[PDB]
């Protein structure tokens, strides 16, 4: 339409330039406690004995 | 040689460090080759390789035995810096050599 | 100690061509879910007005 766009092939190859040099890496402090309640909420799903 | 140099001033500070600990004491003024490490590591650089590392440190503490300033390693990974060392690094020495460096240092622009 | 290890930059290098081919991608439905979640708990934490 006229209108040019980025191929996802294109945000992958930014994407790995932008995590190479010292950054604000891909993870966070908060990523752990995220993780925390995930596992938390997944445990209580599986488990089938009400 | 001037890597052989660094490492002898390594030793001599260590010796005078011992000295002072002990007075004059015994000649047993001793380090362990692992402190070695750390400290030439900063000068000869770092190819990540301890075992590399290692070799390189245990050679030049071999060349340096053939001059008689170390004992060589032993089983505890432990040697005794000669006495001999303090009149290597003697002070009017430790000028000279410190005013050739400058010299150098002068000549690497 | 004679044990090798993989740098983080090969970590980061081996990481980008594994999600170069026709793959498990990255996100699923549970990355909806989660994210859905997350800023359940985080809108109720930022908020001051007890």
């Amino acid at each position: 339409d006229g209108r040019i766009f980025a191929t996802d092939a294109l945000e992958v190859a930014i994407t790995f330039v932008e995590s190479l040099d010292n950054r604000f890496m891909t993870s966070t402090a908060s990523r752990l406690s995220t993780v925390q309640r995930e596992i938390e909420n997944l445990e209580t799903r599986l488990n089938p004995n009400p | 040689n001037l890597e052989q140099s660094l490492l002898v001033a390594i030793l001599r500070q260590h010796f005078v460090a011992w000295e002072q600990e002990s007075g004059t004491g015994a000649s047993q003024a001793q380090i362990a080759i692992d402190d070695l490490l750390p400290q030439l590591q900063i000068y000869l650089g770092d190819p990540g390789s301890e075992s590399k590392e290692r070799t390189r440190l245990l050679t030049l503490l071999d060349q340096l035995k053939g001059h008689g300033l170390v004992t060589s390693p032993d089983a505890h990974e432990r040697i005794v810096i000669r006495p001999i060392i303090a009149h290597l690094a003697d002070p009017i020495n430790l000028q000279a050599l410190l005013a050739w460096l400058r010299e150098q240092i002068a000549q690497q622009t």
